[PDB]
């Protein structure tokens, strides 16, 4: 009485609604507005697919005693550089420095991947990999970031501040996921580990595209 | 509108957590059924360990909303 087959189709299905909301919510475009609704349909779209994609059957792989959901560990290095440029356009970030955040985004990423597909006692080291650069993305998005959207207007300095602190806080809940789950000490059963990251992903993206959504109509109506 | 913390982000934090524990009591049950207590024991620490994440969660949700 869970199946694991139907949080991946709740998942999928909330990504969708969220998906359908932000495209909606672009019909009126705008100059650069546009390309902010676009980057929501885009992260939620992808997500829906990889839940998809997941709810079926493909991507459960067997390494060593443990599944292995590859599918949503291609959603997150596809759709997280979507949400650190969906920062960088709110702060107002350069270029390089930008290539900075994606690049080391890209690095915990791929750390945690590879970790995942790694049976020994070695895929610790790589986790530690992404945590080591998980904490120069932290840095990046509260002090050069953050001192580049403080050159802002008011609502776009609060909307920064909003979705920054949303990202910081829930991106730092995933290690502790992969730690205690299936990729670690396996002290949280599939079922559980599932759910929470469904629930992770469901609020960092649609719950962000839904408050970056009100921010935007409240500072522009 | 809704209420001043907005009647939607405590509503639905509790819905969820509520829909968390009724997956959580779920596997605690079907463990039990197999009569072997080693099982039990293993869903309730995951059961446990995903409700402190739960609240870790809820906690940040409620903290960058407010
Ligand atoms: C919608 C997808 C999201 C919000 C993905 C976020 C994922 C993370 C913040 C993952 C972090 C990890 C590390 C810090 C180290 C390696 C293990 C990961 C991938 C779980």
């Amino acid at each position: 009485m869970v199946g694991l087959t139907t949080l991946f189709w709740l998942g999928a299905i909330g990504m969708l609604v969220g998906t359908l909301a932000f495209a909606w919510a672009g019909r009126d475009a705008g100059s650069g507005e546009r390309r902010y609704y676009v980057t929501l349909v885009g992260i939620s779209g992808i997500a829906a697919v990889a839940y998809v994609v997941m709810a079926l059957g493909v991507g459960w792989v067997p390494v060593a005693e443990r599944t292995v959901f590859a599918p949503r560990y291609i959603d997150w290095i596809l759709t997280t550089p979507l949400i650190v440029y969906f920062l960088g356009l709110l702060a107002g970030l350069d270029s390089r420095e930008f290539g900075i955040v994606i690049t080391l985004n890209t690095v915990v990423m791929l750390a945690g991947f590879a970790g995942a597909m790694v049976p020994g006692i070695e895929r610790y080291a790589l986790f530690g990999m992404g945590a080591v650069a998980f904490l120069g993305l932290v840095y990046y998005l509260v002090g050069p970031m953050t001192e580049s959207a403080s050159q802002r207007s008011s609502g776009i300095k609060s909307l920064y501040v909003r979705l920054r602190n949303l990202t910081v806080i829930l991106w730092a809940i995933y290690p502790f996921i992969w730690l205690l789950g299936p990729p670690g000490v396996a002290l949280l059963t599939p079922t559980v580990d599932v759910a929470l990251i469904v629930y992770l992903d469901l609020v960092t993206k649609v719950g962000f595209g839904f408050i970056a959504l009100d921010a935007a109509a409240t500072l522009r109506a | 509108i809704a209420t001043g913390k907005m009647g939607a982000v405590f509503i639905f934090v509790g819905a969820l957590t509520v829909l968390f524990g009724a997956i959580a009591y779920g596997e605690v049950t079907a463990a039990a059924a197999t009569g072997d207590a080693a099982a039990v024991q293993e869903a309730a620490v995951s059961a446990i360990l995903g409700l402190i994440i739960l609240l870790g969660i809820n906690l940040g949700l409620v903290a960058a909303t407010l």
